[PDB]
Parts: C-alpha cells; sequence; structure tokens
C-alpha cells in the first residue's frame, strides 16, 4: 500500500483489531466483571459457577 | 527392534467427572 494522507476514505489506512474469546476444556479463565457471592444449601437457588 | 503394544496409551480426553458409562 502506498498510503498518502490526500487519499480519499476507502484508500486511507484502517487499524484492525480481532478478538476471539476460545473456550478448550480447562477449569476456568478470565471474563467481565461480576461481583460473586456465598452459597446456600437446598434452597432452590439460580447459579452461575 | 520393534514390538506389540497390547492395550496402551489411553488417555482421558479430557475434565468433566464421570462413571459406569461405556462412553463413545
Amino acid at each position: 500500500y502506498g498510503f498518502q494522507p490526500t487519499n480519499g476514505v476507502g484508500y486511507q489506512p484502517y487499524r484492525v483489531v480481532v478478538l476471539s474469546f476460545e473456550l478448550l476444556h480447562a477449569p476456568a479463565t478470565v471474563c467481565g466483571p461480576k461481583k460473586s457471592t456465598n452459597l446456600v444449601k437446598n434452597k432452590c437457588v439460580n447459579f452461575n459457577f | 527392534a520393534y514390538t506389540n503394544s497390547f492395550t496402551r496409551g489411553v488417555y482421558y480426553p479430557d475434565k468433566v467427572f464421570r462413571s459406569s458409562v461405556l462412553h463413545s
């Protein structure tokens, strides 16, 4: 590419980043923020592990 | 020399517990 500052859009350079989330078969890893919490027992609950 | 394995080289394909289950 011979990029030059007086190029019409669509010929100016764009920087690209491709994030690819993968899930092999480990025990866990990085994630959003969350908040975490304790844990009850026998109490029909809505859980996320 | 060459030799014959008999039933060798079986590994757990991954985590996840499991019991009596002829899993394929």
